[PDB]
């Protein structure tokens, strides 16, 4: 199919409080 | 720059784009929204220090203290997936029982290093 | 706060096969 | 337009993108992730023709048919939140056992017109 598209950091902190 | 954040001496040149309520503590997709919201609504370039003592916003033009947030309230950060300048954290203001996203565009860095920089303070508070 | 912003169609087919 | 679809004289003017596999049959947030996928990626323009008979594409240039899809296997459409002209829909290519975004920018229209007309051919097709 020549219209088809072929596929090719965050922090949660431990110390909240 | 975990070193920088541990001495204090760790900051960026930012675009502080304000704060918007959400209502989840963490989340890519939240922050994405958030900083949509924000866009939407002019942005004010600063410096972000970052340490285990808070991140602080200064104002460039003024040289005040517009942000000032403990780490320990801060729940999650995140590059934004959709724009490599873009940055966020979500906090809790505990005054007001409400979950805050705060936006930025880093104006010399990638947004994943904020990020990581951020994740380091999370890091040495707990140390601490 | 002056900084803080306040805050201000999709079709399911329901007969897919 | 539910006259129109009911008669086949419903057509829009688009901006073709393409097709990007996606793994979940149905959402909004879906559609835009393809649709980013998709923008990531020269549509095509032509004409998105909308009956109870299919979701037919014809090319303006070359008057080809280069999407021709059964109602019967589209399983969900939607306008693009962030963007005003965009439409997608997801279907099911039974050939490859696949769900597929097919993700459109309407040149003439909102693309919340697009997606009330497919609408309408979800339930005129059952209606048949």
């Amino acid at each position: 199919n020549p219209f088809e598209v072929l596929r090719q950091a965050c922090f949660e902190n431990p110390g909240l409080n | 720059d975990e070193e920088a954040v541990r001495s204090a001496t760790c900051s960026f040149s930012v675009k502080y784009l304000g704060c918007v309520e959400v209502f989840e503590s963490r989340g890519m997709q939240v922050c994405e929204e958030a900083l949509k919201v924000l866009r939407q609504s002019r942005p004010v370039r600063g410096l972000l220090h970052v340490s285990g003592d808070g991140l602080r916003v200064v104002d460039d033009e003024t040289k005040g203290l517009i942000v000032d947030q403990t780490i320990e309230k801060v729940s999650f950060c995140a590059p934004d997936r959709n724009h490599e300048r873009g940055f966020s954290y979500i906090c809790r203001d505990g005054t007001t029982r409400r979950w805050m996203c705060h936006g930025f565009l880093a104006c010399k860095d990638s947004g994943e290093r904020l990020s990581h920089a951020v994740g380091c303070a999370f890091a040495v508070c707990l140390e601490r």
